[PDB]
């Protein structure tokens, strides 16, 4: 629905541009009506009395020139305006799009809609709106002006306009349908090749390359079955309009000839009317020449349409009186399945945590273990349940204030294109360099900022930038410690062959003045040993919500995990 | 570029269908244009006598022209689609046959998105080219030429006085194009950069939603982008509108009317000989714009065909070079290296003269700073790229002198990229041996610590896999380890990073590996060098060539770089 909206507050400029385009159209129309007497004079016995009509046509021409020049200027202005407005609107409405919408391709869609639509819009205004609308409106006003001169031939054009427009649109629709059928069939064909090329290593290694190759080739040679519908439904897309136009021309010329042979309008008038008929038929071809541009713009703006018409998550309504100095994160009877790629992951879990007490989450991989740290941060919405941070729901919060309760250490770190100092200063922009120094010292990363050229300020965003794995994970840890919020969620990042990252995690766990409630999903015994209330989550449900000293010597699956970790860190490939 | 250039001219086998289609499209366009000449003839008749019979004749002629035009257009479309389908089928077969022969290294050099892009995108672009661009461009170039010839045949003076707007348009557009040199490449660079900005902003969405003050950078970049676009476009707007004014049919109409009125009033025009200009004279401005449009349009298909051909004319494997007649070192699994030097580019060489020999039943390891040719060597061992100098033999028999079947019959490897071929999970474990009797598969899956999970699968040993299979990284790695166990090839390659890939499911993968490497010539790419302490031969290498090899205890009792890597945290 909402695809390209002008500011929509200053109606004056819009209505003025509209009436100006209409004036340019009516001038271009009165052009041919002035052609009529000129051509009528150019054939009679006295062709010397056409200079008056030539002067009048020149007047109409210069009027049209001024009008459409002003129209083009206004068009370019409105194009800049709409580009600015809609780009700001698109980039403004993507902290609110529900997170499970960013699928594998919905992300590429938004990327294209963001970084490919500048020139498309600045041309969309003028090059699309003004020619398309003017050329459509022109035949109608031509007919209306042709009614006084010859009534029986004026109404013919008014009958013609709808038929020709319908023919044009039907041809466009046929073309589009044939094209989508074509490339869909092409994808159906050349998907097996992509599949055989993706798994080309395992096949080659298992000595199964020639049978798979022969099978795919046999399938290719077998299906065939093209043409008929494809060719049949691809043909009409141009013949329809070509026929329709030539037929309308034939009919109009025949009508004029019949009316000048029965003695209702002398020979000179018929010629002028024949000329005016070609003038009337030209704008339809002018429009038909705008099919591919219109289709390209339609796709480009469908990108923005899909972006803006995406689902949005809202909490609002205002809460958070004081700040809940040390909250208590409980959430009972909660289920959250991923809309898109469904499956009831994390169905019906319940646990009341405590304020200022580390609560380590440990479980098998891919068991809905980061979804819990998302739902606790309020980054997701539970389908049937309620997160109860400090005895109040989290969906009853003004979004600006519900992000000031948590601070996450996300698994895959992300450093935007800037400098290390600016990344670390993204948490609290209004901080002092002493707090920053304390954090950059507590995150075991001072050696990293002093192990690089030119100091702290360093282009870090992307392209390696000398940052590798744990090196940027420690920057993320330093950033998540700056934002003063009474919750610290630390989802462990894989940092093998690097002990500094683990030491920094232990430091963030033990030495911290803030005294905040923390939740640390981790696996390594060192990280897991500094908690006092461990949860064992197996397939979307807590299993062993006890504590270390009592989970070891009493129950199961955790002596299992414990011995597996203790004897998996001494596995050396023996020469056997 | 030019003709007979066999790096962009792969579309040579259809040059004759293409020229016949060009001729047919020219005929179609002339048939489209003819109705105006018929109208002029009708007017010439009507202006003097021309009883009803003579006008009916012109009507019949117009009907005939319409019919033959429609028929020719239909024939052209059918013929183009037929030849395009045939050529596309041939191209698909050729591309697949080629893809079945490129060296494995190429695949883990391009990736996955590039493969799909190339195949489907370029096939579709070339098909669209052949079916639309060529005939449309032929029409767009043949229509103005014909109109111009017909105009000069009728009256050579009105065409001359009509050239004016074309001349001023060329003047202004030349001025603009020479007056916009910097800004176009600057905007291209801006677009290429803003693409990365958008990618990063979309990637780091949770970080934006938690730390809301980290969005500032992207918003400032976008503001600078739109400001640059405005400051670029806004200035050259008056020039653009003044140059777009001399295309309007109103201008050509005024010119034609003025010159015709001047010539007729002086009785030197024969006014009936002015109608051709009135009919097919105003759109002459748009005709040249269409020329430029189509001739520019036939560019994406051309560059796509060029890229596809430079992919097709690749360099496949030198394989089967005059068998080496296996030597007398030892031919069980004794793999021996030599003066091996190899580089990805023809310039910088990554590997230099390693020459290390493994024994049958030995476990060798590679240790270097990450990014020092540590994996490239083992990768070469499995024939991912040919060496530039020196030999590599498996049993004293040069690998290049080995059929792709016989080679991997004895050089099975387990790298990263599990690479599950979607099918029957049981058959996916038994990919190596075609038909295992349903018990070997089960015992291998039980001895690879995956049996319990594959039974926990919805159905069992029949489940077709896929993106939504549910298997985790560790689970897929254990399936591939089971497949390699069933393979039973007495030379192995371990990328140790496969172990600590899924940090939770790691003990099970360690057990699977300890079962997989019970009797081999394992070559371990060791990342965490504590796991290699009982290995028979350690080999440290940095920036290419080897520096020193030996056993752990000795190499530690002889200080260089290894006591260094050892004291680092591990002591
Ligand atoms: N964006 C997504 N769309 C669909 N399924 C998802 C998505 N993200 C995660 N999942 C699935 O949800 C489950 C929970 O995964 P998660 O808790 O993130 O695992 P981990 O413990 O490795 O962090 C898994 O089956 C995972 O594949
Ligand atoms: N696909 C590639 N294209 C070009 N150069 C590459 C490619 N992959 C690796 N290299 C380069 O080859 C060299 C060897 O790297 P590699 O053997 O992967 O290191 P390591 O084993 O220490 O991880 C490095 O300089 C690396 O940047
Ligand atoms: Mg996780």
């Amino acid at each position: 629905t909402w695809i390209a909206l002008v500011p929509n507050d200053h109606r004056a400029r819009l209505i003025g541009f509209a009436l100006l385009a209409f004036c340019s159209v009516v001038a271009r129309a009165v052009g041919t009506v002035l052609l009529v007497p000129l051509m009528a004079a150019l054939f009679g016995e006295a062709p010397q009395r056409a200079w008056l009509w030539l002067g009048w046509l020149s007047a109409a021409t210069v009027a049209g020139w001024v009008l459409d020049a002003v129209t083009a200027r206004i068009g370019i202005e409105l194009g800049f305006a709409v580009l600015n407005h809609t780009q700001h609107d698109v980039a403004d409405r993507l902290p609110v799009v529900r997170l499970d919408w960013f699928t594998a391709e919905n992300t590429a869609t938004a990327r294209q809609a963001i970084a490919a639509t500048g020139p498309e819009l600045v041309g969309l205004v003028v090059n699309l709106v003004t020619p398309l609308t003017s050329a459509i409106l022109l035949p109608a006003v031509i007919a209306l002006a042709l009614l006084p001169i010859s009534w029986q031939l004026g109404v013919a054009a008014l009958a013609g306009v709808p038929l020709l427009l319908g023919a044009l649109w039907a041809s466009a629709a046929f073309a589009r349908r044939a094209d989508t059928a074509a490339d869909k069939a092409n994808t159906a064909l050349t998907e097996r090749i992509i599949e055989f090329a993706r798994t080309q290593q395992a096949l080659r290694a298992a000595r199964r390359v020639e049978p798979a190759r022969s099978l795919v080739g046999n399938a290719l040679a077998s299906q065939h079955t093209a043409t008929m519908r494809l060719l049949g439904m691809q043909i009409p897309g141009q013949l329809l309009f070509s026929i329709a136009s030539q037929l309308a021309l034939i009919v109009l010329a025949g009508t004029t000839a019949a009316l000048t042979i029965t003695g209702t309008l002398t020979v000179p008038e018929a010629i002028a009317l024949i000329v005016v008929m070609v003038r009337y038929l030209e704008p339809f071809t002018a429009v038909s020449e705008l099919a591919p541009a219109l289709e390209s713009t339609r796709a480009t703006l469908g990108r923005i349409g899909s972006v803006l018409t995406a689902p949005v998550m809202v909490a609002g309504s205002g809460t958070w009186r004081d700040g809940a100095v040390v909250p208590r994160i409980e959430f009972d009877d909660v289920a959250f399945g991923y809309d898109g790629g469904s499956g009831p992951v994390l169905d019906g879990v319940s646990f009341c945590l405590q304020p200022g007490t580390t609560t380590a989450i440990v479980g098998p991989s891919g068991c809905g273990k980061s979804t819990i740290l998302a739902l606790i941060a309020g980054l997701h919405q539970p389908t049937r349940g309620r997160v109860l941070i400090d005895g109040t729901d989290v969906a009853t919060l003004d979004a600006r204030a519900q992000q000031a309760v948590c601070s996450v250490v996300f698994q895959h770190p992300y450093l935007f294109h800037g400098t290390i100092r600016d990344n670390v200063f993204a948490a609290d922009p209004g901080a002092s360099d002493d707090q920053f120094a304390q954090a950059v010292r507590l995150a075991r990363v001072d050696e990293l900022i002093a192990r690089l050229p030119d100091g702290a300020n360093t282009i870090v965003g992307e392209a390696g930038s000398a940052l590798s794995g744990g090196e940027r994970q420690r920057v993320s840890i330093a950033r998540a410690l700056l934002k003063a919020a009474p919750v610290l969620l630390v989802d462990e990042a894989t940092s093998a062959l690097d002990a500094e990252n683990e030491a920094a995690v232990v430091d963030a766990l033990a030495a911290d003045p803030r005294s905040r409630t923390r939740v640390i999903v981790a696996h390594r015994l060192a990280s897991i040993r500094h908690a006092d209330r461990v949860l064992f989550v197996d397939d979307g449900r807590v299993v062993e919500d006890g504590s270390i000293s009592e989970l070891l010597t009493a129950g199961g699956r955790f002596s299992q995990f414990w011995r597996q970790q203790h004897e998996a860190a001494e596995w050396q490939i023996l020469a056997e | 570029s030019w003709r007979a250039q066999a790096a962009s001219r792969l579309l040579a086998p259809l040059k004759l269908p293409l020229v016949l289609s060009g001729v047919l499209a020219a005929l179609v366009t002339l048939a489209q244009l003819a109705p105006f000449v018929l109208l002029v003839e009708l007017s010439r008749l009507l202006v003097s006598g021309a009883g009803a019979h003579r006008l009916f004749t012109v009507g019949f002629a117009a009907v005939g022209l319409l019919g033959t035009g429609a028929l020719l257009a239909a024939a052209l479309t059918l013929w183009l689609h037929v030849i395009d389908a045939r050529f596309a089928r041939a191209l698909r077969l050729r591309l697949l046959s080629k893809l079945s022969r490129l060296p494995l290294g190429w695949f883990t050099s391009r990736g996955s998105g590039s493969i799909k892009k190339l195949v489907t995108d370029d096939t579709l672009a070339l098909h669209y080219l052949v079916t639309h661009a060529v005939p449309d461009a032929v029409a767009a170039v043949v229509a103005p030429v014909g109109v111009l010839v017909y105009l000069f045949v009728v009256d050579w003076r009105v065409a001359l006085v009509l050239f004016g707007p074309v001349l001023v348009y060329l003047t202004i557009t030349s001025s603009l194009t020479i007056q916009s040199g910097p800004r176009i490449v600057q905007a291209q660079r801006w677009a290429e950069k803003m693409n990365g900005e958008a990618g990063s902003y979309l990637e780091g969405q949770p970080v934006i939603r938690v730390f809301g003050a980290a969005s500032s950078s992207f918003r400032r970049r976008l503001d600078e982008y739109i400001g640059f676009l405005v400051a670029w476009q806004r200035p050259l707007a008056g020039k653009k509108t003044l140059m777009d004014l001399a295309t309007r049919p109103a201008t050509f109409l005024w010119l034609i009317a003025a010159t015709g009125t001047l010539l007729v009033a002086t009785h030197r025009m024969d006014p009936v000989n002015l109608l051709p200009f009135m009919f097919l004279g105003t759109t002459f401005g748009a005709r040249l714009l269409g020329i430029a449009y189509g001739l520019g349009g036939l560019r994406t298909g051309l560059l796509a065909a060029r890229h596809l051909q430079v992919t097709l004319d690749e360099t496949e494997l030198a394989v089967r070079e005059h068998p080496r007649e296996p030597l007398d070192g030892e031919a069980p699994a004794t793999v021996v290296f030599d003066h091996v030097t190899f580089g990805y580019r023809p310039g910088v060489p990554v590997i230099q003269d390693v020459s290390l020999t493994l024994r049958p039943g030995t476990v060798t390891a590679l240790v270097g700073p990450s990014g020092s040719g540590k994996s490239t060597l083992a990768t070469l061992l499995a024939r991912f790229h040919d060496v530039e100098r020196g030999a590599i033999r498996v049993g004293g028999q040069d690998i290049r002198s080995l059929a792709a079947d016989e080679l991997y019959t004895r050089v099975g490897f387990v790298l990263q990229e599990a690479q599950l071929v979607h099918g029957t999970a049981a058959e996916n474990i038994a990919l190596a041996v075609p038909d295992a009797p349903a018990e070997q598969v089960q015992v291998a899956a039980r001895e690879a610590q995956i049996h319990d999970r594959v039974l926990r699968l919805p159905d069992g040993y029949d489940t077709v896999l896929g993106a939504n299979s549910g298997l985790s990284g560790g689970e897929r790695q254990r399936l591939t380890i089971a497949r390699a166990i069933l393979g039973d090839t007495p030379v192995l390659i371990l990328d140790e990073a496969t172990a600590f890939a899924d940090p939770e499911s790691e003990y099970l993968v360690q057990q699977a590996l300890n079962r997989l490497t019970r009797d081999r010539t394992v070559l371990v790419i060791a990342h965490r060098l504590h796991t290699i302490t009982r290995a028979d031969q350690i080999v440290v290498l940095d920036h290419g060539r080897i520096v020193e090899r030996g056993t752990h205890e000795e190499l530690l009792a002889a200080g260089g770089r290894y006591c260094r890597l050892w004291d680092t945290g591990q002591g």
